[PDB]
Formats: C-alpha cells, structure tokens, sequence
C-alpha cells in the first residue's frame, strides 16, 4: 500500500528487544525459511545481517480457514518497551444496532495488517532470527517492513490506515452504511441489488487502489451473512450456535468456560441466570481443582438449558419507533432484561447481577440495572428508552423521598409482573407512643478482641452479652440486634453508633454479612421501629445508663 | 500568524489519558459538524493512534440559546499544566464583584481561537468523537490553538483581553468584569433594562474586535436554626442536645449539661419533660450564639474551597463551603423553582453550577464539591443538565444525616 506510515517510537531510555528463538527443528526452520520466503518477495519483509543486535521468536497457529496458516511473532517484549497509543475502538458493533437494508454485502480484506507499511525507522527492531542450521552457522534473520501480529501497535495503526482509506468513500456515498470492524466491511444500502452491486464493485477498486485486496473466498452476497458471530437474515438476525459443556467432572476452568458462554447466550436468550454456578468459582485455589455442583447450581444449569434449546431470534432497530426496556426480577440480586420496540418482538435482551457494595436493597439495584440498560442504550442506538418496571410509583416515591442520596429513574411505566421491587420496611419518623424504649450499646476491646453488647429500658428491662472475636462496629449491630430480638411488634430504639444508624437508615434488604443479614430479618419482621441517635460520653439519659452497664 | 508561548505539563507529570464516555446520537452531531467546521478553520488538526492522549468531549445546549456547545472536560490536563503564577500571566480577582446588584455571565472562548499553540503541547489536547453502534473507530483530533477550557487559554491571552477590554472599562469605571476560564463576569448596580443594553454594547465591542443574570445581593446565608416548641418530649431534647454538642464544633462556648441533665434517668422517647428556668436560659443563650456569624473565619487564597450540599426534601438541598473543616466561610440553602420537581440529578446539578458560580464571583474561584450521590447515577445523568462552560472538581461520598443540623 502506498499509504503514509504512522510514526513510532519507543519509550524514552528504552532499546530494543534481545530475546532467542525456540524450538530449533530442520522441520520448523525449513518451515520458518518455507513460510519467509513469499513475503519476502511480496516486499512484507527483508533479510538482515550480525550489525542489527534485536531478536524475537516467530510461532504460527491455524486460521479459521483451517487450512491457512497465521504466522504469529511472541514481541511481548518490545511491546513492553514500544510507546503507548491511544486505542480508536472503542466498543463493538451489535446486529440489534443495524437498521433494515434492501442490499446487503460482507466483505474481507485479505492479509490486512501485512497491506500495510510499518515505520522505517522502527523495522530494525522487529528483527526475527531463524537458525540457520540448529546453531551450526551464523542464521537467518529478517525484519518486517509491514504491520507484524503481535505488535502492539498493528491493530490501532491498521484501523487508522483503514479509516483513512475509507473515508473518501463514505463522504461520496452517505447513503451506504459501511460497518468498519478490523478488516471486516458490512455495507448495507436501500439500493436495488444491480446498482448496489455497482457501488460495490467501485469500493473493491478503491481498497485495491490503496493495496486492499477483497477475496472472493470472503465476500459475501447472500443471506444469511456471517457477521461478528451472527447470522444477519433479512428480517432477523440469530447468535452462530452456543455449544454448552458437558461433563461428568467439573474442574474451575470448566465452570469459568460455561459462565462465560452464558454470559455471551444472554444478549438474546431471555433469563439466562448465573449467580449459583459462579458461587462455586468463590474460594477456590487451581483451576485444574474439582468442583462439585450444588443442588442449586444444577437445577440452575438445567433451567438455563432448557431455555437455551429453544430457537430465538433479534430483529433490527426501527429509528421512526420507540425503544422499550423491561426489567424482571429473578431473586438473590439478579434482574432480567429486554429491549424491544414492538411487542414480543426483542432487539435483545440482558441480565445484571453485580452485587454492589456490603449492603443495598432492591430498589438501589433496580436502579443499577435500568443505568446499565440506559448505557447500553446510549452505546447501540443512541439514545434512552423508556422503561417497563415491576415496582410501584408509591414504592419509588417512598424511596427517593426518604432517602437522603439523589436518585432518580428516567420515564417509566409500572408493569406487574410479581416478585414485585419493594421496601420490605420503613423506619418511623417519630418515636411510637406506648412502644418500649430501648438505650443500646456495645463495646469492644481491639487489642482484647472481646466486646460487650446490652440495653437498659424504660420498663426497667436490662441486658448484657459478652462476645468473643469481635470489633466495635459489630459490638454495635450486635446490641440493636438484641434490642430487637427482646422487643414487641413496635419498639422504639436509641444507639450511638453513627455506623450502625448509617447502614440500617438506607433500608437494606440484603448484605455480605451474616450479623446485618440477621438484623433486617429481625426488621422486616417488626410493625414500627423508631431509631434515634444521641452522642456517646455525654452522659445523656438512658445512653449514659447502658454505656454504664456494658462497661 | 504570532509567536507561540512555550508552556510544558508539571515536573514528573504526563499528559491525559482519559477515556471517552458513550453520547446520544444528537451530541455526536453536533459535535461532528463543530469538529468538521473547526477541522477546516485550522483550529484543529486529525491525528492518528501514535499521539497516547485522550480527553473527554461532549456537548451542552443552553436554554436560552439553542445553538450547541462543544465542551472538552480538560479537568486532568488543567490539573497536570504548569502554573501561570510563576510566568506572571495570573488574574486578579476584583473584590466589587459580589457587591454589584446584577452580573451577567457572558462566553467568550471563541476569542481564544485566534492565538496559536506552542507546538510541542498540542498533542496533551487530543480528544475522540465516538461512534452510534461502533459502525467506525473513534474520530481523534487536537488542537492548534488556545483551546476552551484550558486554564493556560486565560492566561496566554491575558494581555489581548485587557487590551481589548480597556476602552470598555474606560467608559464604564463603576461596571465590573472579572474573567474566569471562557466566561466574563459583568457586575453593575444600575436598573435591569440599561444594565442588559451595557451589555449589548459590551457584546458588539467584543464581537468587532473578533445573558445569564445573577444577583449577589439576593444571596443569604441560611444559619444553624433551634426549633420552637411549647412542649417538649424526652426526643426533641436528645436531638437538639445531639445538634447542639455537633454545633460546638463551629461556634464557641455552647453549652448542654442542662438541658442535657433533665434527660436524667431511662425516659420514655415520649415523655414530656418541662423545661428548667436554667435550660430556658441555656436555650435561649445558645440560640443567640447561632444568630450571629461565627468570628475568627477569613478567606486563604492559598488553599483550595470545598463544598458539601445535603439534599432536605421537597426541592430544598443545603450547602456549606470551607477551606479547614467546621469554619465555614459560607453556609446557604439552593431550593428550583421549576415547579417539576421530580429529578434529585436535575436539582442537584443545577445546585453544583449554582454554588460554584457563587463562588467564582465572590472568590474567583470553583471549590471540590462532595456530592451526595452514587458516582454512576451522578455519571449516567449529569451532562444532560450541564450548561457551564467550566467544570469543577468533585468528589462521591454517603453519609447518611445524623442530626438535620441545616434544616
Ligand atoms: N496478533 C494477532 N492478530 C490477528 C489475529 N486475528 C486477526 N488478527 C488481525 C490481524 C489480521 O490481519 C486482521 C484481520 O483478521 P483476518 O482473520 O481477516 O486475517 P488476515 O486478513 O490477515 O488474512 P485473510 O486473508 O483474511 O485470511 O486482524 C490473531 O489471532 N493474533
Ligand atoms: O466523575 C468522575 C469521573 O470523571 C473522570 C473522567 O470522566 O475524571 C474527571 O473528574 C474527576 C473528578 O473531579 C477529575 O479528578 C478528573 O480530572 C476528571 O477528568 C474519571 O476519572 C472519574 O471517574
Ligand atoms: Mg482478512
């Protein structure tokens, strides 16, 4: 290609790479001076002598094709010394993201990287060397005078060269939609097929021009078109077959494998759940070490394959429609998601199941979950939908009212589909007449690790529990815990624990902790509870009398 | 067609590198036609993956003009360029501002466009316009010249500014204008309408060389206030005992060990408890201390301000701003007036731009703000109700209110 080069350098104080090659058979390095030799002639690469010190080892794995080969170079260590770029891709295209198009065409660049010219300058560091015969004589070496794989800067250099190249065309043509992933074109037009056709022979003449061949073997003119992992039709669009594991014996690696291909199956497979086999990835130490499943993670294992052996399909964005996103709630922090414009007809679908912080509740990670869609939303269409959510503008209302963070959720509409998002309880805003009043404290020991929880009442009731292996924070939660466990259906409560008080106010309705996980349990179970704060070692009322009992 | 001024990042320190952030189709428009424009002007250049640096580029669309704004967020590069004290090119602050009846804030970066960029900093400038569905790799630009938004843009210009700006404040000795960042702020004591036709004049001065309207005096400082009861249980006297023992971090010489000692014993929450001649006398001394503001408090130019907001309720959001912590140098109460009010992210945003354009025209300044909200409902919603041509430093924190000490 004629195109300008993109200079590089490496990074300040930095030399070149000095590494040695591997493993040295008259097989490989009769392969290694098979393999050269038309490149060389190409132009890709040149031979070079002793005055070049750099080396770096050369591999080769099998292409898709599988028949073709992929010549690979191992430069992790000039990449480690090469100069950082700024990456241009900056996500990846999704088939719900196309519109309809009466002509469509896939197109390949073939030898993409090697089309395009690398820095003069910086060639002398891409030296590889080949034995010449198993360490008998000096050797063979090379440098490459294109884009190598395995540089760290060939992907952002090629897709530049490609933007550039590209460009006049698609300022001549707006028209043409011209999907630029790596080397890989889809071009879709509302064009009759003969005139389409037309435009597409002239935009292979303009690659060409610039030293971007287009191979038949890779150009695509019918439907079902491969793209990006998809089979786009003309009125729908399907994920190229998801293949599940299926063992007997389960190790790390294995369920790593099979989460990541649910992940990858819930873009379009609705209710695909994950929460269960990836608990049994916690705590474990080899990847080769073996897991049983659970009896929740099968039967999770089992719905998702039921789900998955039935056919699904997405359809294409219809701009002059509005997009609609509905959220369902699947139990233990994981949430459901799809994005449609006409009903029962899905663009795509989604799940969030992220636990964020110690402790939050399901409102907070409804929340969550729509920020995520909206995201994602922005990303593929451009814009926000409008949400369907299973929660009640009372509900919600309540929530952002009293809680004391900004929150907010853009244009939404209640849909009831039980289990329904809700506050399972609500703290009073004033002390409850006829109820008990409970002083909490709790202490603890830091070097000691021992601690002391316990209430006084104002019905002459006092408690005090020693604890064992404990901290202040828990001491506290602890005493509230009492309090709450001694009290009737309405009590009112007074600790001095801004911590404590912090935690409970926001309304959690799930934690990490089994001691919080108790005390919302206790909480739920309550009628009315009123929780009030005083300063500690001010000797105020009833604080001062239970800090005297604890201590 | 001038010499440039040679400028270069602080000692150790590299250029940006910060990602750029999903926008909706209607920003990416606009931002590729004010990009082409500029492209094409020579006020900014394509370049390629080889330049490592990246800044965040979106865009803002003021009510009052529906024309969009590209704004470049140059927060990380401001805070790694050199500083302009050393090179003598600092502005002053004039003290009158705040004291005038009306400021109008006006935005003059495109004068900025017409002073070039030392050669060797363009590429700290470089910023990426993304794509719908990723249909192509992002877009990379720099700039050429003064870009908006950099602090270095104010002080480079310095010079031209108050040449240009002198028969203006010649004719006009007792109008203020004092320029922060892209924005002149226009302070006069004189009536609505002649103050908006100064500013006409202004405008078309400016505009032949190459309307946002405040009013200081309107602004009040809302005091830590006791409430006023008849009757009171053993809670109202935990609570305002709790308030006021966090109050006498602030002020000096409160007193609460008697109000505090009719609270002797394991009371009910709701027990009335009359009020002692003594502890009348120490409510009534107390609440005289917060009446009047706190003394031994004095603005430090050499510190940095901070700003805490409290959201209240009901449209109402209270805020402190301080250098040291419990000497507040302004305490105050933003409240909308849209009548909508229901958007927390809204409100609280507008109350950022409105705390912080006080404190540019009273210190010359924006403080840290700490905002009361989760960084990825803060992050997925605040563009869409920006319309400041700056953007101040800030910072996530959840704390829950112990005492409502500011309502
Ligand atoms: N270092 C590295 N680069 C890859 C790999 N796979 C693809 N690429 C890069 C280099 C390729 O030139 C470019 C386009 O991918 P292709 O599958 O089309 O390979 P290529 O165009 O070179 O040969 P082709 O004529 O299409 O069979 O993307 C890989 O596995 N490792
Ligand atoms: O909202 C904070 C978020 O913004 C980023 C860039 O998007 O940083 C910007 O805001 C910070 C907070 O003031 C600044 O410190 C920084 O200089 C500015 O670029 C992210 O870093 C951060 O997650
Ligand atoms: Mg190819």
């Amino acid at each position: 290609s004629p195109i300008e080069t993109v200079p590089v350098k490496l990074k300040p104080g930095m030399d070149g790479p000095k590494v040695k090659q591997w493993p040295l058979t008259e097989e490989k390095i009769k392969a290694l001076v098979e393999i050269c030799t038309e490149m060389e002639k190409e132009g890709k690469i040149s031979k070079i002598g002793p005055e070049n010190p750099y080396n770096t080892p050369v591999f080769a794995i099998k292409k898709k094709d599988s028949t073709k080969w992929r010549k690979l170079v191992d430069f992790r260590e000039l990449n480690k010394r090469t100069q950082d770029f700024w990456e241009v891709q900056l996500g990846i295209p999704h088939p719900a993201g196309l519109k309809q198009k009466k002509s469509v065409t896939v197109l390949d660049v073939g030898d993409a990287y090697f089309s395009v010219p690398l820095d003069k300058d910086f060639r002398k560091y891409t030296a590889f060397t080949i034995p010449s015969i198993n360490n008998e004589t000096p050797g063979i070496r090379y440098q490459y005078n294109v884009l190598p794989m395995g540089w760290k800067g060939s992907p952002a250099i090629f897709q530049s060269s490609m933007t550039k190249i590209l460009e006049p065309f698609r300022k001549q043509n707006p028209d043409i939609v011209i999907y630029q992933y790596m080397d890989d074109l889809y071009v879709g037009s509302d064009l009759e097929i003969g005139q389409h056709r037309t435009k597409i022979e002239e935009l292979r003449q303009h690659l060409l021009r610039w030293g971007f061949t287009t191979p038949d073997k890779k150009h695509q003119k019918e439907p079902p078109f491969l793209w990006m992992g998809y089979e786009l039709h003309p009125d729908k669009w399907t994920v190229q077959p998801i293949v599940l594991p299926e063992k007997d014996s389960w190790t790390v690696n294995d369920i790593q494998k099979l989460v990541g291909k649910l992940n990858w199956a819930s873009q379009i497979y609705a209710g695909i759940k994950v929460r269960q086999l990836s608990k049994l990835l916690r705590g474990t130490k080899a990847l080769t070490e073996v897991v049983p499943l659970t009896e929740e993670a099968e039967l999770e294992l089992a719905e998702n394959r039921e789900i998955l052996k039935e056919p699904v399909h997405g359809v294409y964005y219809d701009p002059s429609k509005d997009l609609i996103a509905e959220i369902q709630k699947q139990g233990q922090g994981q949430w459901t998601y799809q994005i449609y414009q006409e009903p029962f007809k899905n663009l795509k679908t989604g799940k969030y199941a992220r636990m964020k912080g110690a402790h939050t509740n399901d409102v907070k990670q409804l929340t969550e979950a729509v920020q995520k869609i909206a995201t994602e939303s922005i990303v593929i269409w451009g814009k926000t939908p409008k949400f369907k959510l299973p929660i009640q503008k009372e509900t919600w209302e309540a929530w952002w009212t009293e809680y004391w963070q900004a929150t907010w959720i853009p244009e939404w509409e209640f849909v009831n589909t039980p289990p329904l998002v809700k506050l399972w309880y609500q703290l009073e805003k004033e002390p409850i007449i006829g109820a008990e009043t409970f002083y909490v404290d709790g202490a603890a020991n830091r070097e000691t690790k021992l601690g002391k929880a316990g209430y006084v009442t104002d019905r002459g009731r006092q408690k005090v529990v020693p604890l064992t292996d404990t901290t202040n924070q828990k001491t506290e939660l602890q005493a509230i815990h009492l309090a709450l466990q001694d009290s009737g259906l309405e009590v009112n409560i007074v600790t001095d624990s801004q911590y404590a008080l912090g935690i409970i106010q926001a309304q959690p309705d799930k934690s990490e902790s089994e001691l919080v996980s108790q005390i919302i349990e206790q909480l739920i179970k309550k009628e009315k509870v009123y929780l009030a704060w005083v300063p500690a070692h001010k000797g105020i009322g009833g604080n001062e009398q239970v800090d005297k009992l604890v201590s | 067609p001038i010499e440039t001024v040679p400028v270069k990042l602080k000692p150790g320190m590299d250029g940006p590198k910060v990602k750029q952030w999903p926008l909706t189709e209607e920003k990416i428009k606009a931002l590729v036609e004010i990009c082409t424009e500029m492209e094409k002007e020579g006020k900014i250049s394509k370049i390629g993956p080889e330049n490592p640096y990246n800044t965040p580029v979106f865009a803002i669309k003021k009510k009052d003009s529906t024309k969009w704004r590209k704004l470049v967020d140059f927060r990380e590069l401001n805070k790694r360029t050199q500083d302009f004290w050393e090179v003598q090119l600092g502005i002053p602050h004039p003290a009158g501002l705040k004291q005038k009846k009306s400021v109008t804030v006006l935005d003059v970066g495109d004068a900025y466009f017409s002073v070039p960029l030392d050669k060797d900093f363009r590429k700290y400038t470089a910023f990426t316009i993304p794509s719908i569905n990723n249909e192509t790799p992002g877009i990379r630009y720099q700039y050429n010249v003064l870009p908006q938004g950099w602090k270095g843009s104010p002080a480079i210009f310095q010079s031209s500014m108050t040449k240009i700006l002198e028969p203006f404040r010649k004719q006009n000795p007792d109008i203020v204008i004092y320029q922060y960042m892209d924005d002149l702020y226009v302070g006069s004591d004189l009536e609505i309408g002649q103050h908006r036709t100064k500013i006409e004049e202004l405008r078309q001065h400016l505009l032949r060389w190459g309307g946002y309207e405040l009013h200081p005096d309107k602004w009040t400082v809302q005091p830590i206030v006791l409430p006023e009861k008849d009757s009171w249980t053993v809670n109202d006297i935990q609570k305002l005992v709790g308030k006021l023992n966090w109050a006498s971090q602030i002020y000096a010489g409160i007193k609460v060990r008697q109000l505090s000692k009719l609270l002797r014993g394991t009371k009910a929450l709701t027990e009335v408890v009359p009020l002692t001649e003594e502890a009348e006398l120490e409510l009534a001394e107390n609440r005289e201390i917060l009446k009047e503001p706190v003394h031994g408090v004095y603005y430090d130019p050499s510190k940095d301000l901070i700003a805490e907001i409290q959201k209240q309720g009901q449209g109402q959001w209270t805020y402190q701003i301080y250098q040291e912590p419990f000497k507040n140098l302004k305490t105050g109460k933003y409240a909308r007036m849209k009548g909508a009010h229901t958007n927390d992210v809204k409100q609280l945003t507008e109350a950022v731009q409105k705390i912080a354009t006080e404190s540019i025209v009273i210190w010359g300044k924006t403080p840290k703000f700490k905002l009361p909200i989760q960084k990825e409902t803060w992050e997925a919603w605040w563009t869409e109700y920006w319309q400041a041509t700056w953007i101040p430093e800030w910072e996530f924190v959840n704390t829950p209110p112990l005492v409502k000490l500011w309502y």
